[PDB]
Order: structure tokens, then sequence, then C-alpha cells
RNA sequence: GGGUGGGGGAGUGAGAAUGCAGGCAUGAGUAGCGACAAGGCAAGUGAGAACCUUGCCCGCCGAAAGACCAAGGGUUCCUGGGCCAGGCCAGUCCGCCCAGGGUGAGUCGGGACCUAAGGCGAGGCCGACAGGCGUAGUCGAUGGACAACGGGUUGAUAUUC
RNA sequence: GGGAUGAGCUGUGGGUAGGGGUGAAAGGCCAAUCAAACUCCGUGAUAGCUGGUUCUCCCCGAAAUGCAUUUAGGUGCAGC
């Protein structure tokens, strides 16, 4: 994005900010011993990054 | 009232199967669930005026499929396969050449 | 055993924050005219080519 | 050759055994194998001391291959192009070279091969 | 290891079916009160 | 959609009930990933392969972990696709998802034949009512009687074609 | 480890139902529940017992004693 739409050099370009929000989770059962039932969650991601260019 | 052949016989079976039995002169339909053999042969003889030698059948139940969150059947069938005497007239289908 | 109380804020992330990647060291190769970087022990494959840079 | 300390390789010994056996006959039969460095490694010397068999090259020689041995395809490749190729060699017929690992268990791995 | 539940359809339906339910008055007013509730199956 | 004032009326104020519902933490990137038969190499496919395909080695069962039924299940069978859910990992694979196709009987297993235990039971007897029991009768296989064997073929049926 | 031609084991079909059944008898079993199953209704059972009871400020401010009690961890009257 920044080289194509920004118009800027490859060569010159530095994560500036990166971070990982959370996304929804969902949500499943594992059966275990005498009929308990425990929960098991599935998470997922929002990754953020944000790089710019700078001498 | 008066009762016709023809409410009997629904369609013809378009499928690779019944195209392989066609070359051995054999036609498949959809007939109405509740005939018999026998009335099937009386009826396809008087339709298409043609001699026959049996006819076989099988029904089929519908399938089962879930839309949004509930399943729904289709519709079950009773086909009919009939096999015709060697040496009479082919039945044209108009359109099934195989 | 159970946990008799729920950690803090200060004391659960002093444990977190010590699980973390080690980061592996790269050298510089050159093969088929193009500079690539690898892990230093992944140079003879480098050179004979059995390593795919994707 | 010296052996394993610590747990065998593929659960027990009968198993290591039959997998050392399979390796070697591998690797005589295409020149080169790609395997987990583990595996390599324990190669190494079992397939040397075969060429060494094979560098010999008496009866007494292939019949105490094909104790270890049982592709007779292999045993007469071994015996009538890998020893000779090696007989002007001493030792180090084998060269082992790591590769980038795998998905699914990140399992280092390598390839053996003879010299030439 | 046997648990409690044998699936058997003949069973089934001489023990809880319609021909069964309908030959008692108690059977009936069953019947006659899912029907009111609005049950698919009686 | 609100403010202020004179009045009127309240489902009018929560921190606690091992309260109820929903979302989210701590334990914690921890335990576990379900038999003590065992996997490996080469090639392929593919964006991606420990697990998918092909070949060859190796190993396990073999009074079964092989081959047929009954009950039960209900399309899970085959072909062509799919790959964000599921499969205790991944997955290009799948008993998962989508579409289409697929089950052929005078003789096999049942009915249209027979009855057993038992059930229902015209009249009937008994019982304040509700109802109980039962004759004639009629149902009720797990039993009796009664006619087919061998080969071939499809991706999927075959004592059925 | 016990029995393994017997008072055997087992399939299919049937019968006995709650103060009732069945029991080579342990109060055992009768759908993971049995010194009287389960469901719905009476029903929002009752509990001298345990717990809970939500905004504010101003004034005053105790008792844990007597008598009686199928009473003594409850209540009535007096005292405060
Ligand atoms: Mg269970
Ligand atoms: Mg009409
Ligand atoms: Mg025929
Ligand atoms: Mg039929
Ligand atoms: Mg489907
Ligand atoms: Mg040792
Ligand atoms: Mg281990
Ligand atoms: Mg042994
Ligand atoms: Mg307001
Ligand atoms: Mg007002
Ligand atoms: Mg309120
Ligand atoms: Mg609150
Ligand atoms: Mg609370
Ligand atoms: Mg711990
Ligand atoms: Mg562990
Ligand atoms: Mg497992
Ligand atoms: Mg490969
Ligand atoms: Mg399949
Ligand atoms: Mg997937
Ligand atoms: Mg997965
Ligand atoms: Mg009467
Ligand atoms: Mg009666
Ligand atoms: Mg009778
Ligand atoms: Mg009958
Ligand atoms: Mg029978
Ligand atoms: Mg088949
Ligand atoms: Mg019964
Ligand atoms: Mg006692
Ligand atoms: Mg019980
Ligand atoms: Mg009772
Ligand atoms: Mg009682
Ligand atoms: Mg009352
Ligand atoms: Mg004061």
């Amino acid at each position: 994005n920044a080289q194509n739409n920004g118009g800027l050099d490859p060569a010159t370009l530095v994560v500036a900010t990166v971070y990982a929000d959370q996304g929804p989770t969902a949500k499943r059962i594992r059966p275990r011993a005498q009929g308990r039932a425990f929960r098991i969650r599935r998470r997922t991601s929002h990754i953020t990054v944000v790089v710019e260019s700078r001498p | 009232t008066l009762a016709d052949p023809r409410d009997i016989i629904l369609a013809p079976v378009i499928s690779e199967k019944s195209y392989g039995l066609l070359d051995d002169n054999v036609y498949t339909f959809l007939v109405r669930p509740d005939s018999n053999k026998t009335q099937i042969k009386i009826a396809v003889e008087k339709i298409f005026a043609v001699k026959v030698a049996s006819v076989n059948t099988a029904n089929r139940q519908g399938k089962r499929k879930r839309t949004r969150t509930g399943y729904g059947k289709r519709k079950s069938t009773k086909r009919a396969i009939v096999t015709l005497a060697p040496g009479s007239r082919p039945i044209d289908l108009f359109g099934a050449p195989a | 055993a159970v946990p008799k109380r729920r950690k803090s804020r200060s004391n659960t992330r002093s444990r977190r924050s010590q699980w973390k990647a080690a980061k592996t060291e790269l050298v510089g190769v050159t093969v088929a005219g193009h500079a690539h970087k690898v892990p230093r022990r992944l140079l003879k494959a480098a050179r004979l080519g059995l390593i795919d840079f994707d | 050759p010296k052996p394993t300390k610590g747990p065998r390789l593929g659960g027990s010994s009968s198993h290591q055994k039959a997998i050392l056996a399979n390796l070697a006959t591998s690797l005589f039969e295409h020149g080169r194998i790609t395997t987990t460095e583990p595996k390599a490694r324990a190669l190494r010397p079992y397939a040397e001391k075969l060429i060494t068999h094979a560098k010999k090259g008496a009866l007494h020689n292939r019949r105490e291959v094909l104790k270890k041995l049982r592709d007779k395809d292999v045993v007469h490749t071994l015996f009538a192009e890998i020893g000779p190729f090696f007989a002007d060699r001493d030792g180090g017929y084998t060269r082992i070279i790591k590769i980038e690992a795998r998905k699914g268990d990140n399992a280092p791995m390598a390839v053996i091969e003879l010299v030439r | 290891g046997k648990r409690t539940f044998q699936p058997n359809n003949r069973r089934r339906a001489r023990v809880h079916g319609f021909r069964l339910r309908m030959r008692t008055r108690a059977g009936r007013s069953i019947v006659s009160s899912r029907r009111r509730k609005g049950r698919r199956t009686l």
C-alpha cells in the first residue's frame, strides 16, 4: 500500500506501529469424565500494521 | 370420474442408467406411487401400443435437506422399469434418443 | 491443589512477560546472483540450492 | 557401532533396527535421502560400516551385509558400484546437510548422501 | 455395561402408540391435551 | 425529544440472598490431545503436506482387527465440486458442506397361508357411575407349511438385471 | 480367579405397577433416583429455622431483667 497508493520508496519503509487486538471468540464443548462438559474458546485476532518512510 | 391410463405415468427418468437401458430397449418411468405392476403394464400397453414383457418397480425415499435451521424432506418416488417384448416396436420418448 | 486466590495484574504480568520467542540470527547468502538471509546453520543448504526461499 | 544413549528411535529398539536398515536401503538405492536430523545422524556410521564391508567385498562380507539388509538388488548395487567407487577413500563416505524444518511438528530435517 | 435404552420400533409402537393411547380414556385425554398444547406429535 | 413550576401516580434507588441471565478474567499458553500394532523412503498434487494419492520396503490381526446378516441408524453409498465451521494438531483429505445420481424378485426376508404365550373382544356375566372379566371370533413369530442354481456385468444393485 | 450338561447361558415375543409388584431375602431391584418410583396438579404446601431486604440528612435513643408458658434459641404482659 505504501509503495503503490502513496508512491513511497520500499527501501525506506520501517514498521512504525504493530499490534494484535482481540476478535470475536467462538465457544465449543469438550466432554470430560463423569458427565462433565468444559468450554473451549476459539479466539481470533485483528492485526494492524503502520509502516512509514523515513531516512 | 373416468380413468385414463395417462394418470398413472408421470414422466420419463433422464439419467445415465436410463440411457444405458434405452440401448437395451428398457424404459424407466416415474409412476404414481400407489399403482402396481399389472396396472402399469396394462397402462403402458394401452398408451404406447406395444407389447410388454415385464415391469419392475422400486420405491425411493426422499432426501433430507436443511435450509435455514431445520431439515426438510423431498417427496418419495416410485420408479417403473419397463422392458419390451423381444421384437416389439420401440417407444419414442420424443427427446430421449440416448 | 487449587489456587487459593486470583493473582493480581502485576503478578500475572510478571510471569506472562517471560513467555517469548527467541530470535535467531541471520547471515547473508548470494545464490543465483540474488542476495538473501538465512540462519547460519543453513549456509551449506543455501549454497547447494536445497533451501526454498519461497 | 556405539549404542544409542537415551530412548531409541521409533519407540523400541526392534523398531530402530528396521528403521536403520530401511534408511540404509533407500540411501544406497537413491544416493540421497531427506529425513529428520536425529535419524540421519544415527544412520551415518551404520551406513559407513556397510560400505566398508562392500569395499572388502568377499563372500563373507556379502553374507555379513545380507545379515542386515534384505534387498538383494541394493546388495548387488552396493557390492558392484558403491564399493569399487569408494575403494580409494579411507572413511567419510557419507555427508549430512541440515535443511529447513517441516511444518506440523517443527522437526529439524537433514539430507544424507554419498560423497559422489 | 448395558445401558437403559435399547431401541425397538415395534415395541415402541406397541407400548406408546396412537392405537394404544386411544384404547383408554386416560390415553384419550393425553392425546387431547397434547393437541391442546399444540405438539407436533401425539 | 427535553427543561422549569403548581399538582397527581409509582414495577422509584442493590454490594452481598453457595441470588438469575449475559459478557469477560484467574489458574495458563498450564493439564491433556483417548490403549503397548510402527512406521519409512521416492515420486506426485497443491499457495500450503508428518497425516492426501501412487509405488516399494517394514510392522500388526488372522475363532479377527477377515467375510455375511438381524436389530438399530437413515443417505452416512457413487460421481463432480468445496475447504473460515467440524475432525482433540494440520489437511489439498473426510462418515464434514453443496449438487446430481443410485436400491429392479413368481422362487431370498415378510404379507396376501397356519397357529403359541399373550392382546382385543359381538352378545354376555358382574359392578353406584367410571369400569372388571370373558365366549364366539380375530390378531399375534421367536415356531409349522410352501418353488433357483451356477456364471457375467456397473461408479454405485444384483439368488432381483 | 469362580462356574463351564446345568437350580446353565442367551435371542425374539409376552405378563406382573407404587403401600403396589418382584425378591434362592440384601430392604435388594422396579429406566444412572427406592424404608414407598416418576410426571403434572392441590401449590406461591408449611418451616418458633438459616439467608436476603436497594437513596440522604436532622433530633432522641435502649434491652439482654420479672412473671407465665408442651416453656427454655419462641411468645404474651410488665420493666427499659
Ligand atoms: Mg458417558
Ligand atoms: Mg377426481
Ligand atoms: Mg424379471
Ligand atoms: Mg421389489
Ligand atoms: Mg448434506
Ligand atoms: Mg546404555
Ligand atoms: Mg514419546
Ligand atoms: Mg523381539
Ligand atoms: Mg433529565
Ligand atoms: Mg409536572
Ligand atoms: Mg425495584
Ligand atoms: Mg449490579
Ligand atoms: Mg451477585
Ligand atoms: Mg502450574
Ligand atoms: Mg503434556
Ligand atoms: Mg488417538
Ligand atoms: Mg514428498
Ligand atoms: Mg464416501
Ligand atoms: Mg478446514
Ligand atoms: Mg483443524
Ligand atoms: Mg360389549
Ligand atoms: Mg377381555
Ligand atoms: Mg385368543
Ligand atoms: Mg397373522
Ligand atoms: Mg419366523
Ligand atoms: Mg455393494
Ligand atoms: Mg414387554
Ligand atoms: Mg438390615
Ligand atoms: Mg436404579
Ligand atoms: Mg408410593
Ligand atoms: Mg409415604
Ligand atoms: Mg390450598
Ligand atoms: Mg444522645
